[PDB]
């Protein structure tokens, strides 16, 4: 018997039958922000720098939902963590370099994080 | 039955000592953890790994797998919990795994085994609880 | 004299006398390294053990991270640095650092070397890479 | 000046070694019956911003930790970190335990050892106690 009213009452069992429940209370547009999701996901890639690259995706996805033509494939929310304030402090942009690769990090990442850049700008 | 079958192997390329808890996997037993185990499961160093449509959890102690196996599942926290209580009863029978000293103590394993994961249903158990049983 | 202080138990842990602790070079993980024979780390930011890695049966000194290769090094009484993957758990490499049990380990994260110092009254330099 | 600043004990006893994390702020210590790591104070500064642009802090640079001085008028973009822009500021009798501007600039407060001195916003001669 699942499907509480809930927020959860206790325990791992609750907790882990309530991400279910929430992803059902918003489907829309992927999770977008993993919920508690996030605690296996990283196991399925311990091979090791295959998490970070998948990481990268996701938070690229984040940031924005663009035009998406060819390669500015970002889905997920339209603001969330926007872009571009001029006001914002240090802001978005800096997170946004790390993806404008030649490798700089590793070229499993490196491969994820120039489809990046492509894709949120 | 959601679990198949809870097994001790030795990537010997053979089952050591395992439990078919309800009469199925008799010799099947045996060429699963035969084959998976050896390549550690067919695992990268991660817990959860699924090859020829079975679920495989696991934990390397030496050239041996301790190996529970599923092929359908109930919840996430649950396979680990069973594998994990397990792995505190197997050292107390065997010191560690290693294939010979697991061969010696198949009775003591596999009690365990049927104690642990009644018809396939994660039961828990314990290091005094399983001396009830082999006194 | 004044000083903005604030002493907190961040974790403890109740073992046979630790003759080294260490913080993980790059890591929110601590290691303290007991005369179990066993050296022990824990995350002392979510409490979780980590692992624990059994270097001997006879006290283990030392123990320090070369965070890089992934790996600890540890100097017991078997006058032994055995190293160990601390995500992959075996033994990576087993060699003798001195002629005697090995006090504190020094790891220099930009080099290859780790100085162990020993009560054979001799330090002795090795490279994890070789 | 090496004067105590605390004792600890813990019910573990004979403590064997220390060592300090190079980041700082947890010490990690060893003793007979197990090991303890522990983590130190000061996380974060004390520091407030007036209306004059007097923005003082105590410590850091072009400011000593015993007196007291920062001014910070540089409004330089968002995106980045702006200079320390630092100007000089008179007398301090106490240490900063918090130190602080006055939030539309008149007062300054060194607030130190169960005492607090206050000092003039930008001429720092004794206000008040």
């Amino acid at each position: 018997v699942e499907l509480i009213y809930k927020v959860c009452h206790a325990n791992p069992s609750e907790r882990a039958r309530f991400i279910r429940c929430i992803y059902n209370l918003l489907q829309s547009s992927s999770p977008a922000v993993k919920y508690e999701a996030a605690g296996t996901l990283v196991t399925l890639s311990s091979a090791p720098t295959a998490i970070k690259a998948a990481a990268q995706c996701y938070i690229d996805l984040i940031i924005k939902e663009s035009d998406n033509n060819v390669k500015l494939i970002v889905l997920d929310r339209l603001v969330e963590l926007k872009e571009h304030p001029a006001h914002e402090r240090v802001l978005q942009d800096l997170v946004m370099d790390i993806l404008r690769v030649l490798s700089t990090p590793d070229l499993e990442v490196r491969k994820k994080t120039l489809q990046l850049a492509l894709d949120l700008v | 039955m959601v679990l198949l079958a809870a097994a001790v192997c030795t990537k010997a390329g053979k089952a050591i000592v395992s439990r078919q808890f309800v009469e199925m996997t008799r010799t099947r037993i045996e060429g699963l953890l035969a084959a998976f185990p050896k390549l550690m499961n067919t695992g990268k160093q991660h817990t959860f790994v699924e090859t020829e449509s079975v679920r495989y959890v696991y934990q390397p102690m030496e050239k041996l797998y301790m190996v529970l196996i599923t092929t359908k599942n109930s919840n996430i926290l649950e396979d680990l919990e069973t594998l994990r209580l397990f792995s505190r009863v197997i050292p107390e029978y065997c010191r560690a795994l290693e294939e010979n000293e697991i061969s010696e103590h198949c009775f003591d394993l596999i009690f365990a085994f049927d104690e642990i994961v009644a018809l396939g249903y994660r039961e828990n158990v314990n290091l005094a609880q399983i001396r009830t049983f082999t006194e | 004299m004044p000083l903005r202080l604030d002493i907190k138990r961040k974790l403890t842990a109740r073992s046979d006398r630790v003759k080294s602790v260490d913080l993980h070079p790059t890591e929110p993980w601590m290691l303290a390294s007991l005369y179990n024979g066993s050296v022990c780390v824990w995350n002392h930011e979510t409490q979780t053990l980590v692992k624990t890695f059994e270097v001997c049966d006879l006290p283990v000194r030392a123990a320090k991270f070369v965070a890089r290769k992934n790996w600890v090094v540890t100097g017991a009484d078997d006058m032994q640095i055995r190293v160990f993957n601390y995500n992959t758990l075996e033994r990576v490499h087993m060699f003798e650092a001195h002629s005697d049990y090995i006090r504190c380990i020094a790891v220099h994260p930009t080099q290859p070397f780790i100085l162990t110092s020993s009560d054979d009254m001799l330090i002795k330099l090795w490279d994890w890479d070789k | 000046t090496y004067r105590l600043e605390s004792t600890l004990n813990y019910g573990m006893e004979r403590v064997w070694c220390v060592a300090s994390l190079r980041g700082s702020n947890n010490v990690a210590l060893g003793y007979d019956e197990g090991s303890i790591i522990v983590k130190l104070g000061r996380e974060e500064p004390a520091m407030s911003m007036d209306a004059n642009g007097k923005i003082i802090w105590a410590k850091h640079s072009e400011v000593q930790q015993a007196n007291l001085k920062a001014m910070g008028d540089t409004e330089i973009k968002d995106g980045e970190r702006l200079p320390l822009a630092v100007k000089d500021m008179g007398s301090c009798e106490i240490y900063p335990q918090t130190i602080q501007h006055n939030p539309n600039g008149r007062f300054v407060v060194v607030c130190g050892d169960g005492e607090y001195i206050i000092y003039t916003a930008m001429a720092l001669r004794n206000k008040s106690f």
